[PDB]
């Protein structure tokens, strides 16, 4: 049986404990190609089933993803209850290394769902882009705001009958927009964003935004403070909004490639990795080895280049601004084998459903064995120079320290995670793209993850990814850089340019796009900066019905809060450097 | 029926075969050679499914799915692995001489081909040997010819034989070297050869007047249209590119012109995209043409017809509903006068009477095909009604269908009911002043004058029925062919009874009438059809007014001091020297159109009107239904400076300016709730389409793909910021993929067929409830009347036979396809179709005036003297002369009128 | 079909014949001897049902001529690997009930035979590689295994 075959998961425990506990007739099992069992819950029994998996012996205890579907537009939904929205919610239960995605069904006038924030706090955030983006609303919310969009925003946009495109634009919208930039600092009240008791009179509010000086992306946080001392603070985010999920809607499969690109923007191949995995789930397609390891070669390389960038301005953020320009040296070497391979340094566009768009050119291994020769010798020095010095530990041991528990409930993933203590990496405990061909250690902290043992972890995955570069150097297959599938988009070219049947395959995909049949498709794997996924559903066209992006630098912006509190700004600013996140990635 | 598609059961029609009854379930069979409306004959060999014989069985057979019925307790698998390998592998066979061509080839993107070549799987070549190779053909101007990209699927000779009557195009060859088109290179001789384009699953025929100014199925702006060029009403899709209207395809209606057009209405298009057309509005001060926006020039004319005494309007039959109706209300009720004639209203007004008081249900153009005897009385209806008169060869076929359904032979066997049914087949009998186009098919045609065949109707309708009025003179062998028409119309279960105005009599109106009614008395299912003239002739008949004669008189009198004229050129319904008088002797004319016309060299005003491209409107055609047609494209949104506006807008905006001196433009709702509240006979048009606010789920409906292309680069050459997106507050589309086109959707207003893996025009399967039937959720388009309990009376007014006077000449009517609609002969791609400007002459007539054939004669007509060449006509009776309707210098008005002082110039 | 020295022993009926794997036909049998070559032979039969198809229908029409290349190919020797494949699915998908009428399996008949009893003969023909495509500069092609 191949992996992207359609499974109902019916022999999965979680089935058969849900069935002894709420009956045959309590949901609804869908057959999937997401891998993960799907089961339609009715609403009044989701915090019962939420409450449920929580107490199991080996329990759920991560709410990896919530988010929302418009199925208003669905034609092929059979074997599926009546539903005008859908709301989703995917748990991940570390110790089976399974997961669940729960659905409840929405009529389209009576759109509110309990809130699941008692559960896990990470539906906080979660349940607010939700009804930023589709206007379902979350009975016991504490703040349902949006999130994404500005509070004076008319309509949900990922509603299907939102227009996607650019709206004419009109200097008196922006004009009285700098009016309430102007007048909100005046006319700040903390009830709006949550915080209570605000101006006792000894607190003072502090706006760090719009516009960090660094390369994170631009944000606000709003601080509660007692001299120098943060009791409560809510972060601003929105403000890198790109409609990236609704592009997936008005773009074909092959065409939405690119913007799979700018989600991370530091990640490029590593963010292409897991949309093309999920079409080709879609499509049925599996990849050769060549393939595989082209994809794990350039993964990696994006992987150390994002991690050399996050390990420079960590130390620049210190203070010490020296490493950053040798770092970026490497980085342009790094630039210079991706420029030979795929021709473009920041966002390839390189990976196909089916394969790469190009073969390898010719001389790419001299490239290769020249930057690992350059990186060690390069690496040591970075390390004696900042991170094995004082002050930098100073400034960076201690500050804003949680534990196994702290990053469960919030859904920290990545660093974090893994310097909890907790073992869980995509790329071992469910591999992709032939990951268990490859050598590598998962290296893992005591068990508090500070900023220093996050960023030694981030200096230890580095070097794994080196070694990952040197088995992908020494072997690689021969053979084809595309599938032998027909919905391999776009076709070999040269059979396109000699032969009709494979040029009208190209023609057929590239104008009107490739149609993937009706199933839903999910692929996780292990971010340059966390967890990623892609969860995306077709209606049987040639573009997305769905696409959903989990990023974890939304849950590591909402852990922001939980963590820093009764600390200082210094400490906020180290934490912030110390996270790796980009504001593309939380806001998308 | 129960049949099990890969273990899932349906229920399904029995009479079906299994190709259809899936195609309607939704499952994906491939299939060329097949086609809804032409049957199934085997040929591709593509729509292989496995039948089991029961339920229990594992071996199965590979059987053709077209040719298989559709019986009860069938076991078929569609998904099965020698069935999906077999289905491959005749794409394959079909691929192997398949020409390199898809980038050139007009047919990319809308390719059937090429849909089923990617829905096989099949993307891998194997065959390393050469590819066969054809020269190709000069078909005429309107279909290009490549033979190359033939898989010879037998659809072309299918269709423009068995089904459109043609006798130009075939097969010709052998084993692999088959051939198909003409034997030599000409111009395709039928009336319907457009519908190859579509037909063909290729590249091989494909629209040439879409070619010269080529784009992408992807690349159209589309919307529902109705056919603007007869009173048929033909449901279509204009698609635009660039500003200009660049294709017109066939949109499905399952009542009326279900897959296919005529050539006049897919190729007659071309006058949209004239250069000289208005995009200003452009008033005459004294020798200067200055150029006004829209708002000066609603001010200037309402100031203008405020000093004014009394303002008189002359509609068209051209404008829509809203346009005439809008006019009416701005000249007033007593004010407005229709633009046709007296005499050419008065046979409007009677065929509309017929119509909706006779008793008599008028059937719908797909109703036509089931009619057992055929009279077509006066009308030349391939020259004037095109789609009625391919119907009419499918109620001819019928009596072949019948006498095959009697031997219990499916009526998706096309080959053995043609076999069974060899020539037998159900009576046609055409009437008119010479032969028709029909005549290969008609059981009698009946060459005469129009007092002639009226009085033939009249003595058909007396032997059917005595209390109808007799007609004395006859001659024997007249009166043994009228008792034969007799015999085959009273043995007729379902006789149907044509005619029109365009025969320009009365009388044949008439005994039109009392033959449908002496049938009717005698308990046949009779059916009754009225071919009109223009596209919403019918409307102005049903809204009515006085004639152009009446407006004229007014004129010339001095009690009308300004005259404002909607979309009419005035001279196809009266003498040119006479217009123009009466235009120069009112002090203000003031005309709203879109078509460079000669009335406006003296016109005072001149406001750039909308096209049925440009504009959203309602037409009424020949069998009473009330069409919403749609805007396709915004004007204003390449060339900034263009101002023009849909008819009933502008006359709105000016009703608003003279009354309470200001501008309010309108919505188009507002003006069918107008309509439907002033006029009680109209009321019916409110349901043709649903209003603005109408939305699936929300959203609006999509005109153009989903893949839309060059959003931010089509118009980047002007300005490089993007404009806004054109709203269309008028009706439910909006001008943007930003919409729902889903084949699902609850509507019946169908921009345009595609669904996913379905480029070509088979989407329209995914569209319908059942392939070939109707639309899922109902065709558009609302009758606006039923059928009347109570019929009329016969009409006594039987006429004397036709007598050749001396030194007159009857002028009898010819029509042409190409050429005698008004605005057809403005496409440029027309005028290499069009045939030279004839006179007809009887033999004897020639001879007694001593010309031969091809010397030109110089005739007088309202004291204008005009040269033609003379064509020798056989069949035309003497004392007649034959002119050609809606030439340039022949009105259609001449139709009937005498002529004099005929002699060689 | 072609039948063996093996079967010389059968009565001329047409279920003896049939349970051979062949057909009676018009009795009228015709004697190959150690000189013909089979290769050349099946190509001349197939020669005379691909030009005497009579084009209504795919199958015969499309695949007759392809196996009339491959059999002039595998006659000079420039047979490539995939021709006996493709002669044999041929044979499979040109039988009773796949084309419009009973021309095309009885061409596919002696094909199927002689590649069930002389296969030795066809594959002499293939002697070259498989060479569907030819280069083109600048574009890596996609080496499938
Ligand atoms: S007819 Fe179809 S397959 Fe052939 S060249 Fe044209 S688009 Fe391509
Ligand atoms: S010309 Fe077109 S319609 Fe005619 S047989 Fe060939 S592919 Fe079919
Ligand atoms: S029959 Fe009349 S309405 Fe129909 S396509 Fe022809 S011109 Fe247009
Ligand atoms: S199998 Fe028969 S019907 Fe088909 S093309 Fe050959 S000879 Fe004609
Ligand atoms: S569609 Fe049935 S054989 Fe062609
Ligand atoms: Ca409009």
């Amino acid at each position: 049986e191949p992996a992207w075959q359609t499974r109902d998961h019916l022999d999965d425990p979680v089935i058969g404990e849900l069935r002894n506990r709420f009956g045959p007739d309590a949901f609804t099992v869908q057959a999937t190609r997401t891998g993960v069992p799907v089961v339609w819950i009715k609403r009044e029994q989701l915090l019962e089933v939420g409450d449920f998996l929580k107490k199991l012996p080996k329990p759920y205890v991560m709410l990896f993803d919530l988010h929302g579907m418009d199925e208003r537009l669905r034609t092929h939904r059979e074997g599926l209850p009546a539903a005008d929205f859908s709301v989703f919610y995917h748990l991940i239960s570390i110790d089976r290394n399974r997961d669940i995605m729960l659905k409840v069904a929405l009529a389209e006038n009576d759109l509110h769902v309990p809130t699941f924030t008692k559960l896990f706090p990470n539906a906080n955030w979660y349940e607010r882009e939700t009804w930023d983006l589709f206007g379902i609303t979350f009975d016991g919310h504490p703040n349902l705001r949006r999130i994404m969009m500005p509070q004076t925003w008319k309509g949900h946009p990922l509603r299907k009958d939102y227009p996607a495109r650019a709206t004419e634009f009109s200097p008196f919208e922006l004009t009285k927009a700098k009016q309430d930039l102007e007048m909100e600092a005046l006319t700040f009240k903390p009830e709006e964003w949550g915080m209570k008791r605000g101006t006792n009179e000894d607190f003072m509010f502090l706006n760090l935004g719009p516009n960090h000086p660094s390369a994170h992306g631009a944000f606000r946080i709003v601080l509660q403070l007692d001299g120098e001392e943060i009791v409560d603070c809510v972060p601003d985010i929105g403000y890198h909004h790109r409609g990236a999920e609704k592009m997936g809607e008005r773009q074909s499969w092959h065409s939405y490639i690119p913007y799979t690109d700018r989600i991370e923007y530091l990640g490029g191949c590593v963010n292409e990795m897991p949309y093309v995995l999920a079409v080709e789930k879609l499509a049925g397609i599996t990849v050769p080895d060549r393939v595989n390891v082209i994809r794990v070669m350039l993964s990696e390389l994006f992987r150390i280049n994002s991690h050399l960038l996050y390990i420079s301005t960590f130390i620049q953020d210190v203070g010490a601004m020296t490493p950053v320009f040798f770092a970026f040296t490497d980085r342009q070497k790094i630039y210079d084998l991706v420029e030979a391979i795929t021709g473009f340094r920041m966002h390839p566009a390189w990976f196909r459903i089916g394969g790469v768009a190009h073969d390898l050119p010719r001389g790419w291994d001299r490239l290769l064995r020249e930057f690992l020769d350059w990186m060690p010798k390069r690496l040591a020095s970075y390390e004696k120079a900042a991170l094995q010095n004082t002050i930098l530990k100073g400034r960076s041991q201690g500050v804003a320290a949680y534990g196994a528990k702290e990053a469960l409930e919030w859904g920290t993933t990545g660093a974090g995670l893994r310097a909890t203590g907790i073992d869980f990496d995509v790329r071992k405990a469910r591999p992709y793209s032939g990951y268990e061909n490859f050598d590598f250690e998962i290296p893992v902290g005591g068990g508090v993850s500070d900023c220093y043992t996050r960023v030694m972890l981030k200096v230890e995955e580095l070097r794994q990814s080196l070694r990952i570069l040197e088995q992908c150097l020494n072997n690689m297959p021969e053979g084809p850089f595309k599938a032998d599938h027909p919905l391999t988009t776009p076709p070999p070219k040269e059979r396109t340019l000699q032969h009709i049947e494979t040029l009208i395959t190209h023609f057929l995909q590239v104008s009107w796009g490739p149609v993937m049949p009706a199933n839903e498709s999910f692929q996780m794997i292990e971010a340059t900066k966390g967890i990623n996924s892609y969860y995306l559903t077709s209606d049987g066209s040639t573009m997305s019905y769905r696409t959903r992006i989990r990023t974890p630098s939304y849950a590591h912006l909402q852990q922001i809060p939980a963590a820093i509190r009764g600390s200082l700004v210094s400490d906020l600013i180290v934490y912030l450097g110390s996270i790796d996140f980009v504001m593309s990635d939380v806001d998308r | 029926a129960t049949i099990h598609v890969d273990g899932k059961e349906y229920e399904v029609n029995g009479a079906d075969n299994l190709l259809e009854a899936c195609l309607s379930l939704g499952l994906d069979i491939p299939y060329f050679c097949w086609h809804p409306a032409l049957g199934s004959v085997g040929a591709c060999r593509q729509c292989a499914v496995k039948q089991y014989q029961n339920a229990e069985d594992t071996r199965g057979r590979l059987v053709m799915s077209c040719m298989t019925p559709a019986s009860d307790g069938t076991f078929i698998s569609i998904d099965d692995e020698e069935a999906k390998q077999f289905r491959e592998s005749v794409v394959e066979w079909l691929m192997t001489n398949h020409p390199h061509d898809c980038p050139v080839c007009e047919e990319g993107g809308n390719c059937h081909l090429q849909d089923m070549t990617v829905m096989t799987g099949h993307s891998f070549r194997r065959y390393r040997f050469t590819k066969r190779t054809h020269r190709n053909q000069d078909l005429g101007p309107f279909i290009s010819h490549e033979m190359n990209r033939c898989i010879a699927c037998y659809r072309c000779v299918r269709y423009y034989k068995d089904y459109a009557g043609g006798t130009d195009l075939g097969v010709y060859g052998a084993h692999d070297n088959v051939y198909f088109g003409r034997p030599e290179d000409g111009t395709l001789e039928s009336e319907f050869s457009g519908n190859l384009v579509e037909i063909c699953p290729t590249g091989v025929f494909t629209d040439k007047t879409h070619s010269e100014r080529y784009n992408r199925k992807w690349d159209m702006q589309f919307a529902p249209s109705i056919c603007q060029q007869c009173s048929i009403g033909c449901n279509i899709s204009p698609g635009e590119r660039y500003g200009e209207l660049r294709r017109i395809e066939n949109r499905y209606n399952g009542t009326v012109n279900h897959y296919f057009l005529c050539d006049r209405g897919r190729f007659g298009y071309g006058y949209v995209n004239l250069k000289d057309r208005p995009r200003q509005p452009v008033q005459r001060r004294g020798d200067d043409f200055i150029t006004l926006n829209a708002e000066q020039a609603m001010q200037g004319a309402a100031d203008i017809l405020r000093q004014s005494k009394k303002v008189i309007g002359i509609g068209s039959p051209r404008a829509s509903v809203e346009s005439n109706f809008a006019l009416r209300e701005l000249v007033g009720e007593e004010n407005f006068y229709t633009g046709i004639a007296h005499g050419e209203q008065e046979r409007l007004q009677l065929a509309l009477k017929v119509l909706r008081e006779g008793g008599i249900y008028t059937p719908a153009l797909r109703e036509i095909e089931s009619y057992d005897a055929v009279l077509v009385l006066g009308e030349d209806v391939t020259q004037t009604g095109a789609r009625v008169a391919l119907a009419v060869r499918q109620a001819v076929k019928g009596k072949a269908r019948e006498m095959a359904a009697a031997q219990k032979v499916a009526d998706w066997q096309i080959a053995a009911i043609l076999n069974i049914g060899q020539r037998a087949k159900h009576p046609l009998f055409v009437t008119n002043v010479d032969d028709t186009r029909l005549d290969d098919i008609a059981a009698w045609t009946y060459r005469a004058p129009v007092e002639d065949q009226a009085r033939l109707g009249f003595a058909i309708a007396h032997a059917l029925d005595n209390s109808a009025p007799a007609v004395d003179g006859i001659e024997p062998e007249l009166q043994s062919k009228i008792d034969v028409i007799v015999q085959a119309l009273a043995g007729a279960k379902k006789p149907l009874i044509i005619s029109g105005t365009n025969a320009g009599s009365l009388e044949v109106i008439q005994a039109a009438a009392n033959v449908a009614k002496a049938l009717k008395g005698r308990g046949a299912d009779v059916g009754i059809t009225m071919i009109a003239r223009s596209v919403n002739s019918m409307g102005l008949g049903i809204m009515g007014g006085g004639s152009l004669e009446e407006a004229l008189t007014e004129l010339e009198t001095g009690r009308a001091d300004a005259v404002v004229v909607l979309e009419n050129d005035l001279h196809r319904h009266a003498s040119a020297t006479r217009v123009n008088a009466a235009l120069a002797k009112a002090p203000l004319v003031m005309v709203v159109d879109h078509q460079r016309t000669a009335i406006m060299e003296n016109a005072h005003l001149v406001l750039s009107a909308a096209s049925f491209a440009e504009s959203d409107g309602t037409v009424i055609n020949n069998e009473g239904r009330a069409q919403r047609f749609f805007q396709v494209y915004d004007p204003a949104y390449y060339d900034s400076k263009t101002v023009m506006l849909e008819s009933w807008r502008w006359l709105h905006s000016l009703h608003s300016t003279l009354l309470s001196r200001e501008v309010d433009w309108t919505q188009l709702d507002h003006v069918i709730d107008a309509v439907v509240a002033k006029i009680p006979e109209l009321a019916g048009i409110k349901d043709a389409a649903p209003d603005a606010t109408f939305r699936i789920r929300g959203q609006k409906l999509a005109r153009e793909p989903h893949r839309y292309s060059g959003r931010t680069a089509m118009r980047a050459n002007i300005s490089v910021h993007e404009p806004r997106q054109p709203q269309d507050i008028d009706t439910m589309f909006t001008f943007s993929m930003e919409g729902n086109n889903q084949p699902t959707a609850h509507r019946s207003q169908v921009p345009f067929a595609w669904a996913p893996g379905w480029n070509s025009p088979q989407a329209w399967n995914k569209f319908q409830d059942e392939v070939g039937g109707k639309l899922r959720f109902g065709d558009p388009g609302v009758r606006l009347f039923e059928t009347s309990e109570n019929g009329l009376d016969y009409f006594t007014s039987v006429p004397a036979r036709f007598q050749p006077q001396d030194g007159k000449w009857r002028i009898a009517p010819y029509y042409h396809l190409f050429g005698s609609d008004e605005l057809s002969q403005r496409a440029p791609v027309f005028q290499s179709r069009m045939p030279q400007p004839y006179i007809k002459l009887n033999p004897a007539d020639a001879a007694k005036l001593g010309v031969n054939a091809g010397t030109r004669v110089s005739f007088s007509y309202d004291g204008n003297t005009v040269t033609l060449p003379v064509e020798i006509a056989e069949g035309l009776t003497a004392g007649q002369v034959g002119l050609p309707m809606g030439m340039s210098g022949i009105a259609p008005v001449l139709a009937g009128a005498h002529l004099e002082d005929l002699k060689e110039a | 079909d072609f039948l063996t020295e093996a079967h010389l022993d059968l009565p001329m009926e047409f279920e003896s014949i049939g349970k051979a794997g062949s057909r009676l036909g018009t009795a009228l049998a015709m004697a190959v001897d150690h000189e013909i070559n089979m290769v050349s032979l099946v190509r001349n039969l197939e020669e005379f049902f691909a030009r005497e198809s009579c084009g209504w229908c795919t199958p015969c029409r499309d695949g007759l001529p392809w196996s009339v290349k491959i059999l002039r190919a595998l006659e000079r020797g420039e047979g490539q690997p995939g021709d006996i494949e493709t002669l044999e699915q041929l044979c499979r998908f040109l039988g009773p009930g796949k084309t419009f009428c009973a021309h095309a399996p009885g061409a596919v008949e002696p094909l199927q035979s002689a590649i069930k009893y002389f296969r030795e003969e066809f594959e002499a023909g293939i002697k070259q590689p498989f060479s569907n495509t030819h280069l083109i500069n600048g574009i890596q092609p996609n080496l499938l295994k």
